[PDB]
């Protein structure tokens, strides 16, 4: 609404050279027009010095120092690291992704790449301590690579052997701002989109990442700035003694794009595994159902909450199923399955990352198995079908679903045990005035080929019916 | 017109009435190609072809019809 | 286009003129959007311009006809 009081404005005032004199008076003896220069940034005319006017706000906005050479060639400098396009050491690799985003108009990626290449180095270190910190960074990835040269040796299989059950995880080495990250996962769910082939040009959020890398810690670590595998077992990896090795206040993490839902006993044997505790302050247990359920109700955004009070719905082609979660269910233990959320891993060396992503594997394919029966989907009060399914933990790594014998009046009850991350056995419970209904390797292979509750108790019902 | 505020703000930044000089002439270029503008509007314009259109397709079935009649026996 | 064009071209200059006095006199924000909210129509506007360009060529070839036909009906 202020255009038009701009325009009485001009109107008034339109009743120069005086002006360019007063400012050339001014001109003989901050920030905003930056600010000006980056806002027309978006809409430049495409030309050498609007690009270098680009990167520079860009560098502006990055912080990085701004120094040009010439209109087509442009260094970044900073602390330690320098880029050239057409420190401590030479360029790393002229890798083709950060050409391909500058050849074309991908500013904003390139943008954050230089942001990642910054965050490499967000340590608090007196820039010789950060220098030998990135140093030893290049060893550990030269151990990882080695460990999946050696799996590799171990069998010449397809990459999903290397993901699903393998030691650490399908790497994708670190290149401009990707990280090194590692393939541990792919549910069957995920794997196949609206049959999914899974050559070598595999992308990077196809499932989910792993990434290892360094961040300062609190605490100080004795740390090998040298490579720690030298020597290769046939069929396994063994790490020599450290120290060469120092002091140095910080750790190597293993970062998780989102958080995963994880058992008590998952983090106790966790620390049995490493040694170093995941956790500062003891945090509030709840239990997992909860924490699942608003994990994988953001796989779907939706501003609105379903409002599904743990009465969930599911829409099969064929059956309707309503699911009850059963929270607080009474173990033998006297508790509930209590569980909390994980971002971060912390280790000391290369030989805990195997069985640490191991244990996550197991953790997720629990999650997933258990979060299959959770849906965004509501078919409300259809009194037709309408299953009543129950859902009760027995052990960790164990639950069963007891539910209304599909024919007969008795209960019966599957019980669902994990034993590995692609590893699922099943037993039934039946009452002595009932018929046959399944067997238990059946059930068993449902699980390893979907990893889904519903589409298990769909074959179930469907081989007791013709039965 | 983004250009010319690219190069204002670095003659600024570096360092005119040059500007203004071609700023006016883009005017004259403006005043001479708004005779191609549309003055009848984007309804009438395109209606107007199209009432030609059929002005034009009558006459051409008219005088061919006065052509290929055979009043002789 | 005319009477838009005219109308645009003239506020370009108009406000073109503030915004450097604006500069000089430090040497708002709601203003430099609407420069360039005056900005990404009059390029629009400058290819419609071009357009009834190629149309004025077609509209006077047609009259042509029109006006012989009409001797010829004549």
């Amino acid at each position: 609404l202020s255009k038009m009081s701009s325009l009485l404005e001009r109107l008034h005032a339109k009743f120069w050279s005086e002006t360019i004199k007063l400012v050339r008076q001014v001109m003989e003896k901050q920030h905003l027009v930056s600010c000006l220069e980056t806002l027309q940034k978006a809409l430049k005319v495409t030309s050498l010095p609007a690009m270098t006017d680009r990167l520079e706000s860009i560098a502006r906005q990055n912080g990085l120092g701004s120094h040009l050479s010439a209109s087509g060639t442009e260094c970044y400098i900073t602390s330690d690291m320098f880029y050239v396009e057409v420190h401590h050491g030479e360029n790393p690799v002229s890798c083709p992704e950060l050409v391909q985003q500058l050849r074309e108009k991908n500013f904003d990626e390139f943008s954050k790449h230089l942001k990642g290449l910054v965050n490499l180095y967000n340590l608090p270190g007196d820039n010789k301590l950060k220098t030998k910190m990135y140093l030893a960074l290049q060893s550990l990835e030269q151990d990882l690579s080695k460990m999946a040269i050696m799996y590799w040796k171990a069998t010449n299989a397809g990459p999903l052997d290397k993901i699903l059950h393998g030691s650490v995880g399908y790497l994708t080495p670190r290149s401009g701002g990707h990280l090194m990250n590692l393939k541990y996962y792919v549910s069957p769910s995920d794997l196949l989109d609206d049959i999914i082939l899974h050559e070598n040009n595999v992308s990077r959020s196809l499932g989910m990442n792993a990434s290892v890398t360094i961040e300062g810690t609190s605490a100080v670590y004795k740390l090998p700035i040298a490579p720690l595998i030298m020597g290769s077992h046939p069929v396994d990896n063994k790490w020599t003694p450290s120290f060469n090795s120092v002091d140095l206040p910080a750790c190597f993490f293993l970062k998780f794009p989102q958080p995963i839902p994880v058992s008590r006993a998952f983090v106790q044997k966790l620390q049995n595994c490493t040694g170093i505790p995941l956790f500062e302050t003891q945090p509030t247990y709840a239990p997992l159902y909860e924490l699942i359920t608003q994990f994988e109700l953001s796989k779907d955004p939706d501003p609105i909450p379903l409002n599904h009070n743990m009465r969930f719905y599911a829409a099969l082609p064929g059956q309707q199923h309503c699911y009850f979660l059963n929270k607080d269910a009474p173990l033998p233990d006297g508790r509930s399955l209590q569980g909390t959320l994980v971002s971060k891993i912390t280790f000391q060396h290369p030989g805990r990352v195997p069985l640490i992503l191991n244990l996550i594997r197991h953790q997720v394919a629990y999650n997933t198995l258990i979060g299959s029966c959770v849906k965004r989907t509501i078919l409300k009060e259809d009194s037709p079908g309408l299953l009543q399914f129950e859902v009760c933990p027995l052990s960790e790594s164990r639950f069963s679903v007891s539910f209304q014998h599909p024919v007969n009046d008795s209960l019966v009850c599957v019980v669902m045990d994990v034993q590995d991350s692609t590893h699922v056995s099943c037993k039934l419970y039946k009452g002595l005035s009932d018929a046959l209904i399944c067997t238990d390797d059946f059930i068993a292979k449902v699980v390893q080929r979907c990893m889904s509750i519903p589409v298990t108790m769909r074959a179930i019902r469907r081989k007791a019916e013709t039965i | 017109f983004l250009p010319l505020v690219h190069n204002i703000i670095k003659c600024m930044d570096k360092d005119q009435d040059l500007n203004a000089l071609k700023s006016k002439f883009q005017e004259m270029r403006k005043l001479i190609s708004t005779m191609p503008g549309i003055h009848l509007s984007p309804e009438q314009q395109q209606q107007q072809l199209q009432s030609l259109r059929e002005q034009v397709r009558t006459k051409n079935e008219l005088l061919q019809k006065y052509k290929s009649l055979c009043m002789f026996e | 286009t005319r009477e838009r064009l005219l109308s645009a071209l003239e506020d370009l200059e108009v406000l073109s003129r503030e915004l450097i006095e604006m500069l000089a006199i430090s040497r708002e924000n709601q203003v430099l959007e609407l420069l360039i909210h005056r900005d990404g129509e009059f390029q629009e506007l400058m290819k419609l311009a071009l357009n009834q360009g190629k149309i004025h060529h077609e509209m006077q070839v047609l009259e042509k006809e029109v006006e012989k036909r009409d001797s010829d009906i004549q």
